């Protein structure tokens, strides 16, 4: 089927995977760091979504080098996904228009 | 649970003077502070909302001020009908809470 | 009329709907949770807009599982909308260019 | 000249205008509100940029109904602009590709 | 090779450069300002990424006119890059579709 | 309402010595702190803005320092013309406020 639709959805399974692994790696990297708050899975999951969507409320964030390395990956996955859908909706609107005109 | 403290518990003033009741929150609540009046055997009556906003029907001599943790409810020219218990209540964080109350006395 | 323009606007009615329902569901889910601040409609509405646009100032955010579930929906609606317009403005600029050249 | 390039730049003059008016209207609406921090022009300008780019650090934000109404406009202008450029860079990459292939 | 792919990657080297220079200029501009927190390179680097991705957690932000001027550049580089990739993924999905149909 | 406290209220110093006035805010205001000088029967005069920034025309012996809640206004080599009342004022949060003032005395 349509490429743009493959990667869009594919990026949605991937994002979810990174979102779950993120929560796990986050806790693992933050525990051991005095004052760290990203230390239990449940909220660590909420932190991931927050990050991936760049909403960043600031109620939770990493303080260790690895937690942050983990954050950069979640952010990038979030941003790459949300942008690979947009690029998909564009290839779709362009295709439909191209037919409502002649081609 | 936010703790609103109203001290003094009793207030003595002379007819016509300006009076002021204090309410202080155990933490910063912005302006989410509201005042109520309760006379003998009556139910509470909203006097001020959001620290300074006026209510329709309440005598122009009632005013409010404050932010964060320090709030003040004032009454220009204290009369008879003002004799009553005053309470403050916050909406900032759940659950809502009430002050210990302050009794006005002329 | 033009598809890309239908969904763009349609996503704008939808977003507004999610924005209002969001405010309502938010309060409903957060009240009952000690320390929660998303507890009155007015500000809860301001929280929605904040979320939908991913500006997240951090002055208000959910603390309950359902408030957060509600937040994820608002965020996603905000992001999907703001991206469905971009994909629309692209199908528009592509159409005009395609005529200022020959096709 | 090219439409997509007109609106992109045009949205850049507009954004700057909204950014300046934003700073002015912000102060005007926030002053008078106890505890408000968006009360001087200089920082109010930094707040605008922050908002327009949805970076929202949370060091400054509106607390009055009008300040927020002002914020929604800045956010939307920021988002519409930054998305009207992307849609422009797309019409550009699509045009160049369409020639490096045959059309 | 493909233009859209040149600028996308090129914007990725540029972004990294701005990200590193950002960290350096940030410290340089913030030190000397009482109460400033963007004062050591390591975290200043984490601040850059945060900014570039508009995730803004609010754990670190500039307080001097120059730090902020530096922030506006990082934000814009981040936003322009992340949008020049999207515009690239669009020119790619449009190209593949255009062949899975006839052209 | 931010509360700026200036203690001591009076300051005694010997000609030529270094003197320092304190101002402390009830909360963190960053550097939004500004100083004013007021001599007998005169109006206030801006001496320092944003805690440490200098003003054109003010003697180089006047300086300022601080952040958050603790601010200091200093004067290297206290003279005659320094006899006066000093006030601090904040712009961080609305409404602006003023310190209780400190009187310099040689
Ligand atoms: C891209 C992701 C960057 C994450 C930086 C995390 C710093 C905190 C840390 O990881 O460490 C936190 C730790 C205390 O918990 O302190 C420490 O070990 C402090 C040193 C930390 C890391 C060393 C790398 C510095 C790179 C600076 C580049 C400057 C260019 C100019
Ligand atoms: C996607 C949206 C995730 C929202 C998580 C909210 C957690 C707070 C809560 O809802 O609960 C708040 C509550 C206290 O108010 O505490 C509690 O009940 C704590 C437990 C909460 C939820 C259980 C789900 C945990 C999923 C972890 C996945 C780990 C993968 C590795
Ligand atoms: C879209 C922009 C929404 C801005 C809301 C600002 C609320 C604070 C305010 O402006 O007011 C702040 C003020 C205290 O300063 O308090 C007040 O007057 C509180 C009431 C404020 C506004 C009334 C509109 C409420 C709309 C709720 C819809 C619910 C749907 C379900
Ligand atoms: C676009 C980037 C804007 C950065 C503003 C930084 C203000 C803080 C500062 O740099 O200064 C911080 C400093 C204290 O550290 O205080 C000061 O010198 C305060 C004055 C600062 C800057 C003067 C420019 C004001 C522009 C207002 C436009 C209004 C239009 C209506
Ligand atoms: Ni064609």
């Amino acid at each position: 089927s349509a490429l743009h639709w493959r990667a869009a959805g594919a990026a949605t399974v991937l994002l979810v995977i990174v979102l779950l692994a993120g929560s796990y790696l986050a806790v693992l990297a933050e525990r051991g760091a005095p004052g760290a708050q990203l230390i239990t899975y449940p909220r660590a999951l909420w932190w991931s979504v927050e990050t991936a969507t760049t909403v960043g409320y600031g109620d939770l964030y990493p303080v260790t080098l690895w937690g942050r390395c983990v954050a950069v990956v979640v952010m990038v996955a979030g941003i790459t996904s949300f942008g690979l859908v947009t690029a998909a909706l564009a290839t779709w609107f362009v295709g439909r228009e191209q037919e409502r005109r002649g081609h | 649970d936010i703790l609103l403290t109203q001290s003094p518990a009793i207030l003595s003033v002379s007819p016509g003077e300006r009076v002021s009741f204090s309410c202080r929150a155990s933490q910063s609540i912005g302006t989410d502070i509201h005042w109520y009046q309760q006379r003998t055997n009556g139910s509470p009556r909203l006097l001020i909302k959001y620290a300074s906003e006026s209510i329709s029907g309440i005598p122009s001599r009632f005013s409010g001020s404050g932010s964060g943790t320090d709030f003040t409810l004032s009454i220009n020219s204290v009369e008879s009908e003002d004799i009553a218990n005053y309470y403050c209540q916050q909406s900032n964080r759940w659950p809502f809470t009430f002050g210990s109350g302050t009794k006005l006395e002329i």
